[PDB]
Order: C-alpha cells, then sequence, then structure tokens
C-alpha cells in the first residue's frame, strides 16, 4: 500500500476514478468541503509491489461540500491542459455540471430550488449521447433523491430538456446501462430496482427484498444500499443491501423466474458494492465505519477475501480500471493498494 | 376464513416489560390463563403458573398502570387448575384449590384491593382446611356449584360433596355409588390402576343438574336434591360402534359446553365427533353426531369451546353457534360451528386466519414498508415490532445459550 495525504483542512465525502473515459482514466477526483481535487496516478519504477504511484495534479475551489462525483465520456487531455466534465451534488441540494480547464472553472449548469429535487439528493450519474452523425448530441445526467423523483436531465445542443419522473419512495442510486445509454437503472429505498427506457411504461422492476434467503435472517430493516450494472455491455445486475446481503441476475436466452445468485457479505455495507472493471463475478464492499473491506466472489470462489483492513473509517472507495489497484478515500486520505493477486 | 388473527401484547407501548405496580402476596404463569368478568364490568386475567404455585391477577384494561398481584401458594395443586376454582361471591374474588398434600385453600381477594393501590392486603385473606382424607382417594376435579356448595370429583371414580356451614368450614356430603359393584365382574377391579371411569367434563345445569362426562364418554346425570343418579347414557353406542379403538379420555378437558338446553359433548373418533343433544323435562335426547373437518392425520387438541347465541356471518341461516380452539403444539386453530335450524342436521363449519397479518407477512416476506439497511435499522425494527417483553425475553435466551453479538454489525447475530 501507498498512502497519499489529502490537504490538512480537506475532508473527503467521495471517490471515483475516470473510468468512464479512456483519455482521463489514471484522474482521480475527490469531491470534498470546498470542491474536487484532481490526481494523477502513474507507474513509478518503484518496487514491482505497488507499481503505481499517485500525484497530485491540482485543486478545483468550488467553495461548498461534494458528496457525489461522476467523471463523463468528455474529458480530454492536451499539450499540458486537461478538458474536464464533473456532475456533482452540493450543499444547496443542487445537482450540477461543472466544466473545467484544469483547476478554473470555465463553465457551470445548476439545476436546484423547486425546479430541482425537493429533498436530499441521494446519487448522480452521467453518460454522453451521440447522434447518428456521431457529433456530441447530448450530454445526459441522471440524479435520485428522498422526494421521490428522478430527475433525467439532457443537455442538448438547441439546450437543456428537463424532465422528472415519480417514484414509490426514496431514490438511493442511479446508473445508465453499459453499451446501452438508452436503457438505465434507479434504486428505490425500499428495494425496488427500475430498468428505464428515457427514450421512450418503464421496462421492469426486481426488488431484493422478498428474495432474502432467509436461511440466514437478514433482519427487519435491510434497506437496499446499492444496485450497479456488471459487464462492458452490462449483461448484468447486483444488488446489495446495508445488511450485506447481494443478488446477482443475468440479462442475455430461455425464460427466467428467480435471480441468478444471492449471497451475504460477512458486514453491513453502507457505502454498498463497488464491482470490478474486468471481473464480473467479484465486486468490493466495506465495513465503512471499521475500515475494513471484503472482496467477494459470485460463484464461491471467494471464501471470504479480505484484501483490506485499516484501522480506521473508510469513506469511499473505488476499483483503477486495470482491476488490480483500489483507490480508497478515508477520512484524511487517499490510498493506493495493489492486490498481487489481480496482476 | 371469515376471521383474522389480531395480536394484543398489553404491555406494547411502553418500556418496561412489567407494571411498576405488582404485589408479592404470600400463603403459609404459563400453563392455564382465562379472564373473568366481574360486577364492575372490568375484565380480571388470571394465570396459573407451570407448577401452579404461583396465581397472578391483572386487569384486562388496564395491566401496565393497573396491579397485577401475584399469589405464592405453599405447594402445587392435586392436579392443576383442573383443582382450582374462581368466582365472585359478594365484591370478592373467592377462589379454592385442593392442593397435592390434601389441605383445601381459600382465598378471599376484595374487588377493591384487585383495582386498588395497595400493596398491602388485611384481614383473613387465606384458610387452610382439612375436611377430608384425600391420601387414600386422591381427587381430580374441583366444581362449584354455589358460594356453599360445590362437589368434588375422585381418581377412582367416586364423588364427594362439599358443604360449607359458617363462612369457613366444609364437610363431606357424600353421594351414593353402587359404580363400584361392576368390581365384581372379572373385567374389573377395585386394585386395578385401569379400569377407573373418572369425570372429565362437568356442568351445572338449573343450579340443581348436574351434568358429568365420563372417561368412557359416558354422560351421567346427578340431581343435587336427591344427591342421586338419575341418568346414564353410553354416548358412544348411537354411532358406528367402532370396536377398532374409542380412545377413552385420559385427562380432565373441556368436552362440553351448554347454552340454554341444548347440549353439545366432545367424543373422540380420530379426535373428530361433537355430539349434540337436548335437555328437558331430566331427560337427555340425541339430536345428531357433527363430525370435524380437521387433516394431516388430525392431530389437534380441544383447548376450549364456548357454545353460545349465533354470530353475523355470512350465512343469515343460523340457530346456534359454537366457538371451537384447537390446539397442535404452539400453534393454534379457531373454528366456528354454525348450526342453521333446530334440527342439528344442516351445519357448517366457518374457518379462520391462525396467524396475524403482521406474522403472516413476516414469513412470506411480504413486507414492503419496514425500512431496510443498517443492523441497528433492523435492532429498531424488530424491538418495534415485538415489544419490550418479547424482546428482552429474546436477548435473555440469546445470552444464556452464549450468543454475544461482536460488533455494530453483527448481521450473523440478528439473523439469531
Amino acid at each position: 500500500s501507498n498512502q497519499y495525504q489529502l490537504p490538512l483542512n480537506v475532508r473527503p465525502y467521495t471517490t471515483t476514478w475516470c473510468s468512464q473515459s479512456p483519455s482521463c482514466s489514471n484522474l482521480l477526483a475527490i469531491g470534498h468541503d470546498t470542491g474536487i481535487t484532481i490526481y494523477c496516478a502513474s507507474e513509478e519504477q518503484t518496487p514491482g509491489s505497488t507499481g503505481l504511484t499517485l500525484q497530485e495534479l491540482f485543486t478545483i475551489q468550488t467553495g461548498l461540500p461534494t458528496l457525489h462525483l461522476s467523471f463523463s465520456s468528455s474529458c480530454s487531455y492536451s499539450e499540458p491542459v486537461y478538458s474536464l466534465f464533473l456532475a456533482c451534488v452540493c450543499q444547496d441540494n443542487t445537482v450540477r455540471l461543472i466544466i473545467t480547464k484544469n483547476e478554473t472553472i470555465i463553465t457551470q449548469h445548476v439545476l436546484g430550488g423547486k425546479s430541482g429535487h425537493h429533498n436530499f439528493v441521494n446519487d448522480i450519474d452521467i453518460a454522453d449521447v451521440y447522434s447518428a452523425d456521431n457529433r456530441l448530441a447530448e450530454q445526459v445526467i441522471a440524479s435520485v433523491g428522498d422526494d421521490c423523483t428522478l430527475i433525467i436531465w439532457r443537455l442538448t445542443d438547441e439546450g437543456p430538456i428537463l424532465a422528472g419522473y415519480p417514484l414509490s419512495s426514496p431514490g438511493i442510486s442511479v446508473q445508465f446501462r453499459p453499451s446501452n445509454p438508452n436503457q438505465l437503472i434507479v434504486g428505490e429505498r425500499n428495494g425496488n430496482i427500475r430498468i428505464f427506457d428515457w427514450t421512450l411504461p418503464w421496462l421492469l422492476t426486481l426488488n431484493t427484498l422478498p428474495l432474502v434467503n432467509t436461511c440466514h435472517s437478514s433482519g427487519i430493516a435491510s434497506s437496499l444500499a446499492n444496485v450497479r450494472w456488471i459487464g462492458s455491455d452490462g449483461s448484468g445486475i447486483l444488488a446489495m443491501c446495508k445488511s450485506g446481503a447481494w443478488l446477482r441476475w443475468n440479462l442475455f436466452g430461455p425464460k427466467n423466474l428467480l435471480p441468478n445468485v444471492q449471497g451475504i457479505s460477512l458486514f453491513p455495507s453502507l457505502l454498498g458494492a463497488c464491482p470490478h472493471p474486468r471481473y464480473m463475478d467479484y465486486f468490493a464492499t466495506a465495513h465503512s465505519q471499521h475500515g475494513l473491506i471484503q472482496l467477494i466472489n459470485t460463484y464461491e470462489k471467494d471464501s471470504n477475501s479480505i484484501p483490506i483492513q485499516l484501522g480506521m473509517p473508510i469513506v469511499d472507495f473505488c476499483w483503477h480500471q486495470d482491476g488490480s489497484h483500489l483507490a480508497i478515500a478515508t477520512e484524511g486520505s487517499v490510498l493506493l493498494t495493489r492486490l498481487m493477486g489481480f496482476t | 376464513a371469515c376471521l383474522s388473527r389480531i395480536d394484543a401484547n398489553l404491555l406494547q407501548y411502553y418500556e418496561k416489560p412489567e407494571p411498576n405496580n405488582t404485589v408479592d402476596l404470600y400463603v403459609s404463569g404459563s400453563e392455564y390463563s382465562n379472564c373473568l368478568l366481574l360486577s364492575n364490568s372490568e375484565y380480571i386475567c388470571y394465570h396459573f403458573s407451570s407448577r401452579s404455585t404461583l396465581l397472578t391477577f391483572y386487569p384486562l384494561s388496564d395491566a401496565y398502570h393497573g396491579k397485577t398481584i401475584n399469589i405464592h401458594l405453599p405447594n402445587a395443586s392435586m392436579n392443576q387448575r383442573y383443582t382450582l376454582t374462581i368466582q365472585e361471591v359478594e365484591q370478592q374474588l373467592l377462589v379454592n384449590v385442593i392442593l397435592k398434600d390434601g389441605s383445601f385453600l381459600t382465598l378471599q381477594l376484595p374487588l377493591s384491593f384487585l383495582f386498588s393501590s395497595a400493596n398491602t392486603l388485611n384481614g383473613e385473606w387465606f384458610h387452610l382446611q382439612n375436611p377430608y382424607d384425600f391420601t387414600v382417594r386422591v381427587p381430580h376435579f374441583l366444581f362449584y356449584v354455589s358460594p356453599q356448595f360445590s362437589v368434588v370429583f375422585l381418581e377412582d371414580g367416586g364423588l364427594l360433596g362439599l358443604k360449607k356451614v359458617d363462612g369457613v368450614h366444609y364437610e363431606p356430603l357424600l353421594f351414593n355409588d353402587n359404580s363400584y359393584l361392576k368390581s365384581l365382574t372379572r373385567f374389573f377391579s377395585r386394585s386395578s390402576k385401569s379400569d377407573y371411569d373418572s369425570v372429565i367434563s362437568c356442568k351445572l345445569f338449573h343450579e340443581r343438574y348436574l351434568i358429568v362426562l365420563t372417561q368412557n364418554c359416558h354422560l351421567k346425570i346427578w340431581d343435587l336434591t336427591s344427591f342421586t343418579l338419575i341418568q346414564d347414557y353410553d354416548m358412544v353406542s348411537q354411532s358406528d360402534s367402532d370396536p377398532s379403538h374409542f380412545r377413552k379420555v385420559e385427562a380432565v378437558g373441556e368436552y362440553l359446553s351448554l347454552y340454554n338446553n341444548t347440549l353439545v359433548t366432545l367424543l373422540p373418533l380420530e379426535n373428530g365427533l361433537f355430539q349434540m343433544g337436548t335437555l328437558l323435562v331430566l331427560t337427555y335426547t340425541f339430536q345428531n353426531n357433527i363430525p370435524t373437518n380437521l387433516s394431516a392425520s388430525a392431530i389437534w387438541s380441544i383447548v376450549d369451546l364456548v357454545l353460545t347465541r349465533p354470530l353475523e356471518l355470512n350465512v343469515e341461516a343460523s340457530y346456534l353457534n359454537l366457538i371451537v380452539l384447537w390446539k397442535s403444539g404452539t400453534a393454534s386453530k379457531l373454528q366456528i360451528l354454525n348450526v342453521n335450524d333446530e334440527s342439528f342436521k344442516n351445519y357448517e363449519w366457518i374457518e379462520s386466519v391462525n396467524k396475524s397479518l403482521v406474522d403472516l407477512q413476516s414469513e412470506h416476506d411480504l413486507d414492503i414498508v419496514t425500512k431496510t439497511g443498517d443492523v441497528e435499522r433492523g435492532f429498531c425494527n424488530l424491538k418495534s415490532r415485538y415489544g419490550t417483553q418479547i424482546f428482552e425475553r429474546a436477548q435473555q435466551i440469546l445470552s444464556e445459550n452464549k450468543i454475544i453479538m461482536a460488533h455494530n454489525e453483527d448481521e450473523e447475530y440478528l439473523a439469531n
């Protein structure tokens, strides 16, 4: 493990790799109480133990807390100059898209007030949509909140298009489908899981609550932590409960009648699962409060693998695109740790 | 299923799983429980403990703030609650209990005291007494008839009378019994541990007639004016006389209850026969045998039955209603037999749901509302759902069995 300190007065809230855009996949953003900081990951000589070190590049000041953070495919590099596009959520309950050239915010769009969410925003994600001619036609941001609303915010050539959709319960996560921006997934706090075609009722709703194996009772309150697609065509869906209970469904052949596989993490997962970018069957989950991280294999290859235990709480974490490195933001730092097995 | 189950834990709203006002009286409840209505329109509940050493009283409509009274007994009753009676005489709960050693204990609990704040009781609230020698001929069933009179039933088959002269003392008024003379036959002995045809159920009719059901399902009828056996019906020789097996009832239970002049009796043939005739003058006259609808082998036991005036059911064609409570382990079954007409030949069985909605939803994972997520969230969820009495009893059973919460997020614990 190598450890890189965040500035002394910087409290991290969120950590994400720029896996969404290959030109910028070595860029790391930390949303904190005064903005979003960008770091670069480089192969040093090091020892080929952790043959990867972190270089802090710069800090984008915003003046208020950043709670969720997503890079877009529009990110680019030039010589040098970084052209960034970031979706995030701020203390004023607004959802924003910030477009920068390095630390300087050259452009900012803000969706808030009554036109925005009418309660706390719980999650956000972003994807670039191109026309048939293949110019940038739209950038699309999806967000979910405690106002029982899902918001699709499309920024198009002739300007913004806003749309709201009602939910049976607070939205706790949302993510567009890989290799198919026409589809996306929305998570409700109550266990409902929506598959949605925004170009169009919405196509499908699964639910983890009634499926709990109950060989070991998952408890009275098993609030849904997370749902994410897996695979590079978005061939699968993985859902994780706060309790640690997880379930996986695949989407291809024949007729289907239950979720394909199911299990339970050793610990609660407040932050939910972070699926491996290269190995579908694998995902990571943290015991954020004691600072341990379990690695789970869906086809039970795993047998309780806990590669990571810190002596401190974990605020957030995410896989580097290479699949062997992990970046983890803790309350005062970010660690890059390399698991030798995944190399 | 026309009825549903609503479960009530009278302490559910409060944190303390026990009333602050509990008083323990001492004489020099998970085996029986019942309710009794009093002069003041209030229901008093009572419980006789597993050992039959503790009697507990508490007010149905004020369990938490009202007083629960634990009366401790020097020893257990001869034969559980079956050797115990409780009736409201005059502004008092009169409780009599034949104890194991033979003593006949009287309790007098003033109505006031049951609904007072007091933790003390004045005057003679209990009397010990030895009216008969129960060492030789052991009794097993005590039946209240009147404030001064009530009969005792014996294991060997004999009846004893018990007449109150003053206010306290009791004396044996014996009944004529020549049933014993069947000993003369090669098929019965006085000395035999079998052969007893003891009473297993008993009801008082029109203050004077005492209707008894025996282990061989004979309905004998005693006139208390005469103190003489007036009737003796063999209940079983009416329906299909099965030589294979009629289960002579091997314990005291609730095998009959009467309303006006009607009388249902529970006979065991695969545990499934409700005979019901009519009483009239004294004469008992058969009408019909109504079987039961029970399967999975028929392994339900009668808990209690109550014949009574008809209900408001989905069938207007009704004359009488029998409420029936079966049990099989800790699972229960409530049914209502509706008899349509004064002939007991047209009837219909009405079932009910024997689990509450909350329980069914929890079992079948049909609960969409309860918040999910945190391990402590599940804690609040279960705590709030179950109530403190149960939740703490469960946490008691956990630590006894050495199951201890590892950390904040021990999901393996919550499961348990």
